[PDB]
RNA sequence: UGUUUGCAAUUUUUUAUAGUAUAUAUCAAAUCAUCUUUAUGCUAUUCAUGGGUACAGUAUAAAAAUUUAAGAAAUUAGGUAAGAUUUUGUUUAUAGAGAAAUUAGAUGUAAAAAAAAAAUCUUAUGAGGGCGGAUCCGCUUCUAAUAUUUUUUUGUAGUUAUUAUUAUAAUAAUAAUCAUGUUUAUUACUUAAAAAGCUUAAUGGCUUAAUCUUGCCUUACUGUUUGAUUAACAACAAAUCUUA
């Protein structure tokens, strides 16, 4: 989030557009999944989906 | 940095209060007198007395 | 009128300088910046 | 400065003996 | 047993009560004098921090039981004599006189939820806010019934005194600072007007007042001041207006200044504030009654006189 | 314990309290003021009369928990001397009133 | 029978004149209570007691 | 008046004032105090003694007696047995000695006295700051699902203490560290170290593996023992190691 | 003035920087000071348990007598339970003469008055 | 003071030596300066 | 000799010793300005300005102090850390006090403790599962975790007291029960909407902080640079956000 409020992807991904009950009960939230095929909110207990990002 | 404020209390003494009936007991006060002599209270009001025939 | 742009001068004698507003009627300001000539952090004073 | 008042007050007692 | 093997064998609870003869050699005013020197110190150099930046700080604060604590304040001195008074005899008949029977297999009652919810058939009840409180715009405290479980009590007193004449003469707070001092026992803290009215003379954010709240005991011996040294002594007093009460348990009322000082600590020192300047006071009593009338009962079981408003 | 305890507490609210000032009490050079300064030296510069002799400050004010067996934390020695203490021991005039001739309260 | 529970603010016991026919009256602690009164009769009496 | 006595302060203090055991104090409110506490105590043991043969005539009891049948009679003696726990805890939790012997480290652990103020200390700083490096640091949900850790652990790399989550170097990091371990739980049970590397950067596939640099099992702890050297896992303590210390290390270019 | 003076030498005194700082005692006087603590917190549970033990065995001999009395008839022709509803009614319980204020106004007082108790009262 | 003398000196001792490592240091520093 | 005078009590570090990495002591720093004359004076008494005497735990003559409220005022707005979380209005009551002055209030619940069976999905960097083409992709069984069921249940004690039976104890029922803790308790969840506050109108947002309070600060930094504003304003330029 920028200073004007303004959402920016921070990861190459795809756009979903959720609620996470669990973070906040209401609230609505933009995220980027690296797979398309994924859905948010992911399971607080799953293990965190990230991509190396680094050339050798 | 929520600031601890320390207790700020005068000197205190322990006073003898006897009443016009003659029953004396202690109180934790501040006054220096020692022993107050209390010729009126609820123990000589008629208020607190209404059944009391000598002070009527 | 009321506000007034003054120069902080680094006191490193570079030459090197920032540019703050301020009221006319309150003190002259003074603070400690980075001067990019020696590259690191001087303290600055107000022109004049 | 305690120590010094020691010493000072002291010093004044043999002074005194001596007047007396 | 097995159990007691776990305890502590070298208890030092079950030692036996200190000698004579040891008690005789104890004189911890000769230890000092024959040593003349001074013991080195320990290195246990912890001392309470001034600030608490937070509960992960690496140096963190000690409870406030902790005597070397700077919250400390020395336990209790004696016990307030209207504090045993009513938990020994009056605590009794109050649950006595207001007691109501539950049969031995009622259901306990479940509460029902103040802010109503919509109920129906229309779509649009689903994801209607909830309904605001019936009646009052804010909800009232419900009455707990007078049981042994709980028995009202008195909490805390808070004096407040307003001066709106201090702004224009500053030596009208001081002395009112000094009143409160001497009456209560604690450090008054100032107030300040919160409205602006031109015909009354009243600025607003200005220094106009202090005010004190006394927990515990200081609380009780207080009320022992006021009912029995200083409300008898008022000419010609009728007693604490029927009306008096917010609706939560909390009994409030005034006093005038030349009643201020009736107070045995401030007679006696009557001639060091100067010439009328002793003010008037609000006395706002709270209690651990959740009602108006059980408050007032409380009140009237201590020996509060109350008149018809 | 309850009598201890009290003492104890008593004792400590001597090293945590401010001093009492007795300028804010009793006026310069008057009956009460001298009445109150004998008898402050009686207690040796204790404002208090029910937890004997204790100094909040200097060297010795560590040694503030009496021995097993002492009167002074008992009732009877503080209602002894509280009311050792309600006794005038000074005129109208200024002058201290003879032992023998001191009304007993 | 069932004990109501009064409290005396002033005055004294006088069993001159009375209708029905009681004899002595004697003002009893609660350990004394025990020992005049009957087992069953203080079994009964002996939850409505107080601390002192 | 060596080193052997403790510190200056009590070497000092132990040549110039008499032999007389602290509890034995002649102070007014001490003693009174300590005679509150030395009735109560009693009440204490004199209440083990009752709850403890109370289990027996529960022990000795047919099940079918008890309307629940078994399933009745493990929860009343549960509770039981949970009660008399508390009653030992509240025996000497207000000793005066008990609390200077085990904040003298010569406290010993096998005890639930011990055990229980010993625990009151780990959690009051020590597994705050572990409780916070195990959520800041992604550790859950990356590595366990969730993870509430009820015993101490403290390592240090060549004496020097190391804080939790603490960026060291290649050098320092290059031998077995030692571990202090504290468990605040009764009896011997063995304990499974397993140091694993959660950043392995693989460029092949575009992501992070997980590269164990240590494993040992089989090691027997007991709540009075306190250092583990990761050295000597199969020399001086029993252990199986199944894989030898291996130096951590982080290629450049990666976090 | 001078009188004012006399006050603010009083607030002066209580001032942060004047008031006495933060107790510093050793060890032996700390963990004396820890038993005299622990000991009276366990002394007022003691008190506690005590005076709220009577408060309970008071409630259930009320509530035994009530339900007892629940179920009785009479006396003569009278409904099951008629003195059960009457007793309940609290006619005056929270009125202003409900309590007499002598009765609540006197209170324990550590020694004794002139005359203890007053035998010649007359109605 | 007869025990406590011997235990006082090695107070002052310690507090002497690091004195002198000190002096014995900020001289060093005052060089590489 | 900083740190409370009766004795290994906080964290890290320095040094030394024993020791084969641990252990104790020691040192420094942080946390904190606790006040420190061992008596030299005072007090009482006595004896000729003076000389003694006093014997101290019920401590003492033997140190109660020896050479003008900022926590009553300032509406100070940014970085960072911590703490607090309805502050507005309305309403109730409250000497002076009135339509209009201050203060105190204004939701409810929980805190001994569960175990166990199957089912419905969903997930898993779980079994490197199996089969097609360890990790990719499509199929997939098993375990695990979350969620859900009103599901299938079992247990719901112990402690204090009461009552009932039984021979102070046992059993059953009933009521209470967050409490080893300075009751001003504490901690967690909950407490409609509007309103207050956030440099200024209006709109949106924030209460889990963007508000408020406090501590230390001045990144309101220098150079270059990334991706966007469905390719800013339907061009260009001046602009706005953002990355390294
Ligand atoms: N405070 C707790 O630890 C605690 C624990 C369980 C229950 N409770 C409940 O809280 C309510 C009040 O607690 P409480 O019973 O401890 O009240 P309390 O009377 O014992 O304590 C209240 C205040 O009075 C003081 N005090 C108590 N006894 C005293 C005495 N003998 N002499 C002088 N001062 C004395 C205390 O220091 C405290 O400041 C009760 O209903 C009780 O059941 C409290
Ligand atoms: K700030
Ligand atoms: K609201
Ligand atoms: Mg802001
Ligand atoms: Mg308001
Ligand atoms: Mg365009």
């Amino acid at each position: 989030m920028g200073r004007d409020h303004t959402i920016h992807a921070a990861v190459a991904g795809y756009v979903k557009y959720y609620r996470d009950p669990q973070l906040h009960p209401d609230r609505q939230y933009i995220g980027v999944v690296f797979n398309r095929n994924d859905k948010l909110p992911y399971p607080k207990d799953a293990p965190r989906k990230r991509k190396l990002g680094l050339v050798a | 940095a929520t600031f601890v404020p320390r207790h700020r209390r005068p000197y205190q003494f322990t006073q003898l209060v006897q009443l016009s009936d003659g029953s004396t007991f202690t109180v934790r006060t501040t006054m220096p007198t020692a022993l107050y002599k209390s010729a009126k209270d609820s123990r000589n009001h008629l208020l607190w007395q209404p059944s009391d025939k000598s002070l009527k | 009128s009321r506000i007034i742009n003054v120069r902080l001068i680094s006191m490193a004698m570079t030459g090197y300088f920032y540019t703050f507003t301020r009221p006319r009627t309150s003190l002259p300001m003074s603070m400690l910046k980075y001067d990019p000539i020696v590259r690191r952090k001087v303290l600055f004073l107000e022109q004049k | 400065f305690l120590l010094g008042i020691k010493e000072r007050k002291l010093a004044k007692a043999d002074r005194r003996e001596e007047y007396r | 047993i097995p159990d007691l093997a776990e305890l502590e064998t070298r208890s030092a609870l079950d030692a036996p009560i200190p000698s004579e003869e040891d008690k005789k050699e104890f004189r911890p005013w000769k230890r000092a004098a024959d040593r003349k020197a001074r013991l080195p110190s320990s290195r246990y150099q912890y001392h309470p921090p001034k600030y608490n930046r937070g509960p992960l700080h690496p140096i963190q604060s000690p409870p406030s039981s902790d005597p070397i604590a700077r919250d400390f304040v020395p336990g209790p001195f004696n016990m307030p004599r209207l504090k045993e008074t009513f938990r020994t005899v009056m605590a009794s008949d109050l649950m006595t006189l207001a007691y109501i029977h539950t049969p031995p297999g009622t259901p306990k009652k479940e509460p029902t939820e103040r802010l109503r919810a919509w109920e129906g058939d229309s779509p649009y009840f689903a994801n209607r806010a909830r309904r605001a409180p019936r009646g009052a715009p804010e909800l009232p405290i419900r009455e707990r019934d007078i049981s042994f479980r709980n028995i009202p009590e008195i909490k805390e007193i808070t004096v407040s005194t307003f001066v709106p004449l201090g702004l224009k003469n500053p030596d009208l707070l001081i002395v009112a600072r000094a009143v409160l001092l001497a009456m209560t026992g604690t450090m008054p803290e100032m107030t300040r007007s919160k409205n602006n009215v031109v015909q009354w003379q009243l600025q607003a954010n200005k220094p106009a007042g202090c005010k004190t709240t006394i927990y515990g005991n200081a609380a009780w011996e207080f009320m022992d001041r006021l009912i029995h040294l200083v409300l008898p002594r008022i000419k010609d007093w009728k007693g604490v207006p029927a009306s008096t009460g917010d609706g939560s348990g909390n009994v409030q009322f005034g006093l005038n200044p030349e009643d201020v000082q009736l107070f045995p600590e401030v007679e006696c020192n009557y001639d060091m504030y100067p010439a009328k300047m002793i003010p008037g006071c609000h006395i706002a009593i709270k209690t651990t009654a959740t009602s108006d009338r059980q408050a007032k009962l409380l009140l009237q079981s201590l020996g509060v006189p109350f008149y018809s408003n | 314990f309850e009598e201890s305890f009290y003492f104890y507490q008593k004792r400590l609210n001597e090293r945590l309290t401010a001093p009492f000032r007795k300028d804010f009490y009793f006026k310069k050079d008057t009956a009460a003021d001298l009445d109150w300064r004998i008898k402050l030296k009686e207690r040796h510069g204790v404002p208090a009369k029910d937890i004997g002799r204790y100094n909040p400050r200097g060297r010795m004010a560590w040694n503030d928990e009496v021995l097993v067996g002492s009167q002074t934390s008992s009732r009877k020695h503080m209602v002894e001397k509280l009311l050792a203490d309600a006794e005038m021991r000074v005129s109208e005039d200024g002058e201290e009133i003879p032992a023998e001739d001191r009304v007993p309260v | 029978i069932f004990f109501l529970k009064g409290r005396i603010m002033a005055g004294q016991a006088d069993l001159t004149d009375n209708l029905h026919d009681l004899v002595d009256f004697k003002w009893l602690t609660q350990e004394e209570l025990r020992s005049t009164l009957a087992e069953e009769y203080f079994h009964s009496v002996k939850g409505m007691f107080a601390e002192r | 008046g060596g080193p052997e006595l403790g510190s200056r302060r009590r070497r000092a203090a132990l040549a110039t004032t008499g032999n007389l055991p602290f509890e034995q104090l002649p102070y007014q409110c001490f003693q009174d105090a300590r005679k509150i506490l030395q009735q109560d105590r009693a009440a204490k043991i004199a209440q083990i003694v009752k709850e403890t043969e109370k289990i027996k005539l529960i022990e000795a009891r047919d099940a079918s007696e008890f309307e629940g049948g078994e399933a009745a009679k493990q929860t009343r003696i549960k509770s039981l047995r949970k009660y008399i726990e508390e009653l030992k805890i509240l025996a000497d939790i207000n000793d005066p000695e008990v609390k200077r012997r085990f904040e003298d480290g010569r406290g010993d652990m096998t005890k639930p006295v011990y055990r229980f103020m010993a625990e009151r200390r780990w959690r009051s700083m020590d597994y705050k700051i572990i409780a916070q490096r195990i959520s800041q640091f992604h550790v859950v949900p990356d590595l366990l699902p969730a993870f509430d850790p009820t015993m101490d652990v403290k390592l240090s790399f060549r004496g020097y203490q190391v804080s939790p989550g603490a960026i060291l170097d290649s050098r320092v990091t290059e031998v077995a560290p030692t571990l202090r371990m504290q468990v605040f739980d009764k009896g011997e049970r063995l304990l499974t170290v397993v140091v694993i590397d959660s950043d392995v950067p693989d460029v092949t596939h575009d992501n992070f593996k997980r590269r164990c640099h240590f494993l040992a099992a089989n090691i027997p702890w007991d709540p009075s023992k306190t250092v583990l050297s990761l050295r000597s896992v199969g020399d001086r303590v029993e252990g199986d190691v199944g894989k030898p210390w291996l130096p951590p290390f982080a290629q450049k270019g990666s976090p | 003035d001078p009188r004012i003076i006399n006050i603010l030498r009083h607030f002066a005194v209580l001032s942060p920087k004047r008031i006495p700082p933060p107790l510093r005692f050793g060890r032996n006087r700390y963990l004396r000071h820890w038993t005299i603590h622990r000991a009276w917190l366990l002394f007022r549970r003691q008190q506690r348990e005590q005076r709220e033990r009577i408060l309970m065995q008071q409630h259930q001999s009320m509530s035994n007598a009530c339900e007892e009395l629940r179920n009785t008839e009479g006396p003569g022709t009278r409904e099951t339970g008629y003195l059960y509803r009457v007793a309940m009614l609290k006619n005056g319980v929270y009125g202003l003469k409900s309590i007499p204020i002598e009765y609540a106004s006197r209170a324990l007082v550590e020694t004794p008055g002139r005359q203890a108790w007053n035998h010649e009262w007359k109605r | 003071s007869s025990v406590i003398a011997e235990l006082i000196k090695e107070k002052l001792a310690a507090r002497a030596e690091y004195n002198a490592r000190q002096s014995a240091l900020r001289k060093l520093q005052q060089q590489k300066m």
